RNA sequence: CAAACGUGCUACAAUGGCCAAUACAAACAGUCGCCAGCUUGUAAAAGUGAGCAAAUCUGUAAAGUUGGUCUCAGUUCGGAUUGAGGGCUGCAAUUCGUCCUCAUGAAGUCGGAAUCACUAGUAAUCGCGAAUCAGCUAUGUCGCGGUGAAUACGUUCUCG
RNA sequence: GGUACACGAAAAACCUUACCUAGACUUGACAUCCUUGGCAAAAUUAUGGAAACAUAAUGGAGGUUAACCGAGUGACAGGU
């Protein structure tokens, strides 16, 4: 009985599959160690905020397939993917993860870029004299 | 019973989308009529090309509005076909908007 | 910078009357508006008079000359000094 | 004590001459506007 | 003078980088669009009225 | 150090000694310390007799580095013996290439002599 | 002229010794958008703390930055000539805040070396309250002691 | 071109310079074009030459991670200027194209009085693409994504 | 001034180009209306030419004049 969540952010998608294991949990991305996928600048720990506080001891085997972004959305991607995922075994822990607000799509994209501004909010320096 | 024509590879482009739904309702429609097995109406990313002009006949660059024109595009892929729809296929009338891409 | 295998350049009218001029002992100014004609050995000892724009400068072509464009050694415009705004 | 001279210039130079001056007299009148050609329509219905 | 350099434009000149793009509506020979060889203030004019089909306003 | 009247930092490797002469930068320093097989990253302080002499000899097969000032300086007046146009340009302190002159290229020209701008009393 | 209250965006606790603040200081030495950077210079300055003073490096930060944290706030209140200041308590957030700022302000105009050992010296050289960063909070808690009268006329 | 101002780029550096290995985008564009691979070349590039009328083929992602080195110097910073030799486009590069290689190494060590922008994927910053275009020190313009902050107590003052 | 100054110009070597110096033209490089014929304009090779332009050449798609190629012709064309 296994589990799929599908976690977004930045134009990320996210494949995350949950399945029961009593071996350690062995986190895994994209098919590699998740120290060499990621600049391993401790973000790791960010992936598995959700998945610490409520446990990891359950071992539950991590399939992540990840395409698209840079190596932050990403791992933003699989967070949401992981509470997804986590939404399917023990409909409770719902509550608990809705509380720290680990159940919502971050809704942050980059602006669009306007004419006659040097960026998606910044604008020419002005000079009046 | 005969073929003539394996994998008749049907693609659709057009600037409008309305249209572009229409003809492949119509397609379909004929296509099934006769006896083909349609792979499916599939449609494909759409390209975008977009051109930025200045409002101003002569001064003030800042002030510049920006157009869109969207090639809408779908894909249609026939297995088998034989006169039996070849025949009915040349009473279709495509509205001129859409444009084929026929490649046999 | 210019190529190798196109090598030099002149304009051919210029290098036609060059070789015809030469032939000619008593030679003459060469009146050639071509600017941009590379000076050629064979150029050597004759003397042009390149367009500056307004009027006809005399260039008299050495040995040493050899391998610049013939407008360069001639000016196009002219600035010698500025005024007092104040 | 002066082991004649090594520079001079022009002979490098000559060759470069001669090479442009071989391009001028070899000029060919191959005038031309183009590269790849066909494959250019619309399609229909194979007759409509 | 207008008349004379929309003529010229038309006819074919003697060396192949001396022929140059001008509007084919009006004559105005700079900020012209390869893709309609149209400028671009003649571009707005005919936007603006449908003729150029599938040139709809951008909300991006 | 003893590099003809070179002084290279005794402190310094020598790939970037070299560079300390002046007809050597610092890709042609390469060149010479590949050509000569000596390894970088030696200290030159810590470097024998052996390396000093085959240094020297690829040194001076290139230009010496004392012969490019007058190499420069005879081609300057060579540019200006011809009577060029761009010798001219170069003549009077100025950009030699196609560089503008308007508001700019003040490396040429050293320090700014201010005068007096115009006097608008209104129009 | 705004009659509204600015929310705030979360602080984050720590990653590694669990302390929000050190998000914070990471966040004030950012420079050019490098979250990465930032975070290695300063972790770096921690393992050159164990090296040095021997002690565990989140209680020598927060004795570094507890002391450094200021009291009393000046804002300037011009009229006619100059500006009379006013004393004023700050709060608790804008306190670590500007303890952070100067921090490292102090700590990238220092005669050290590679600012590993810049901003590793400026928090040891903090917790003995003996630094720059003393003399500047030594500077305003004086000069509003001095301008104690005008506290009570604020605007 | 004796000068002055405006808007930007590059810097004055170890949050860095150089070298090696290496992970992760979105959007757009392309048959006088995109050009893979291969051969030659210190390199810009040349020759051969498939593939792609395109969710198929092509347009190397960089910051970022690790390792080595520099050890704070007007320097392995900074690149101006200048000399020479090459490559591409084009009839044609001197006036007046840009790229590469070599050579040189101006000023500049945070900038006076006074000023500008910005309230989250925003400022800052790193690359990518397109338009006009044979080519173009567009560092410009229009777009796309990677990393990604600080602060807002309040209307006494300031501008509208 | 704010509301000009990487603005018109989303590409000034030739072209662009509207400027200057020169070499050439006059119902004109382009157009209509009128009396009138079409048995061409191109492009390119020669010579003189800075190139404009001249003198000689293959005399040219076609469709009998459709479009244009012209003659005659004054109203006029043309002006960044
Ligand atoms: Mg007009
Ligand atoms: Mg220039
Ligand atoms: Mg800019
Ligand atoms: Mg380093
Ligand atoms: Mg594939
Ligand atoms: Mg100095
Ligand atoms: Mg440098
Ligand atoms: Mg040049
Ligand atoms: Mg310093
Ligand atoms: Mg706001
Ligand atoms: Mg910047
Ligand atoms: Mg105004
Ligand atoms: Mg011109
Ligand atoms: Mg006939
Ligand atoms: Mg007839
Ligand atoms: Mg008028
Ligand atoms: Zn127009």
């Amino acid at each position: 009985q296994s589990y799929y969540g599908l976690g977004r952010r930045k134009s990320s998608s996210a494949k995350v599959y949950l399945t029961p294991t009593q071996d350690k949990g062995k986190i895994t991305v994209n098919r590699r160690d998740p120290s060499e996928y990621f600049p391993n600048k401790l973000v790791i720990q960010d992936m598995e905020q959700p998945l610490d506080l409520t446990d990891l001891k359950k071992n539950f085997d991590i399939n992540v397939v990840v395409k698209g972004g840079g190596f932050t959305g990403q791992a933003g991607a699989i967070r949401l993917g992981i509470v997804r995922a986590l939404l399917q075994f023990n409909p409770e822990l719902k509550k608990i993860l809705k509380s720290k607000k680990l159940t919502t799509r971050d809704k942050r994209v980059k602006e669009r870029k306007k004419f006659g501004l040097y960026g998606a909010r910044r604008a020419p320096q002005f000079t009046k004299r | 019973n005969a073929v003539k024509y394996p994998e008749l590879k049907i693609k659709l482009e057009s600037y409008d989308s309305t249209l572009l739904d229409l003809t492949t309702k119509k397609i379909v429609e004929v296509v099934k009529g006769v006896d083909v097995k349609i792979k499916g109406p599939l449609p494909l990313p759409t390209k975008k090309e977009v051109i930025t002009i200045i409002r101003s006949p002569h001064v003030d660059k800042a002030s510049r509005e920006q157009f869109e024109k969207n090639r809408h595009k779908r894909l249609m892929i026939l297995v088998d076909v034989n006169q039996g729809a070849i025949d009915s296929l040349k009473r279709i009338k495509i509205p001129v908007g859409v444009t084929l891409r026929f490649s046999k | 910078s210019r190529s190798a295998k196109k090598g030099a350049f002149v304009d051919a009218h210029l290098l036609k009357k060059v070789i015809d001029m030469n032939k000619q002992e008593k030679k003459r100014p060469i009146k050639t508006w071509s600017r941009r004609s590379t000076i050629f050995p064979e150029f050597v000892g004759n003397t042009f008079a390149v367009h500056n724009g307004k009027t006809f400068i005399n260039v008299y072509v050495t040995d040493d000359m050899v391998g610049h464009k013939l407008g360069e050694f001639s000016p196009t415009r002219n600035f010698k000094q500025h005024t007092a705004n104040r | 004590l002066t082991k004649q001279t090594v520079h001079g210039r022009a002979e490098k130079l000559s060759g470069k001459f001669n090479a442009g001056k071989a391009f001028l007299e070899n000029k060919t009148p191959k005038k031309a506007k183009g590269k790849t050609e066909e494959y250019t329509k619309h399609r229909s219905l194979n007759e409509l | 003078a207008k008349k004379s350099l929309k003529v010229k434009q038309t006819r074919i000149p003697k060396f192949a980088v001396r022929a140059y793009t001008r509007c084919q509506r009006c004559g105005r020979a700079r900020a012209v669009l390869s893709h309609f060889g149209v400028c671009r203030l003649c571009f707005r004019e005919l936007a603006y009225a449908g003729a150029i089909p599938g040139v709809k306003k951008a909300s991006w | 150090a003893r590099i003809l009247g070179i002084d290279i930092p005794n402190q310094k490797r020598i790939e970037i000694a070299l560079t300390y002469i002046f007809g050597i930068g610092l890709s042609r320093s390469q060149a010479i310390l590949k050509q000569a097989n000596i390894n970088p990253d030696k200290r030159v302080k810590d470097l024998t007799e052996e390396e000093f002499v085959a240094i020297r000899n690829v040194a001076s097969a290139y230009k010496i580095e004392g012969d490019l000032r007058r190499e420069i300086a005879l081609n300057i007046k060579h540019l200006s013996e011809i009577g060029a146009w761009r010798g001219l340009r170069h003549r009077k302190n100025l950009p030699v290439r196609g560089q503008r002159t308007r508001t700019n290229a003040r490396t040429r020209k050293g320090p700014r002599k201010t005068v007096a701008n115009k006097k608008i009393e209104s129009k | 002229m705004r009659k509204n209250r600015a929310p705030k965006r979360t602080v984050l606790p720590d990653p590694v010794f669990n302390n929000t603040l050190v998000t914070r200081i990471i966040n004030v030495i950012m420079e050019d958008g490098k979250k990465g950077l930032a975070q290695r210079i300063l972790y770096g300055a921690f393992d050159l703390i164990e090296q040095r003073t021997k002690e565990k490096p989140l209680t020598v930060f927060e004795r570094a930055v507890g002391n450094v944290m200021p009291r009393l706030e000046l804002r300037v209140r011009r009229i006619a000539g100059s500006n009379y200041q006013v004393p004023t308590e700050v709060p608790q957030d804008r306190k670590i805040a500007l303890a952070l700022r100067w921090i490292a302000m102090f700590a990238r105009k220092r005669h050290e070396k590679t600012m590993l050992e810049k901003i590793a010296n400026e928090i040891i050289d903090a917790s003995n309250n003996t630094g720059a960063a003393i003399k500047k909070k030594d500077d305003t808690h004086k000069m509003a002691e001095a301008n104690k009268a005008f506290a009570h006329m604020r605007w």
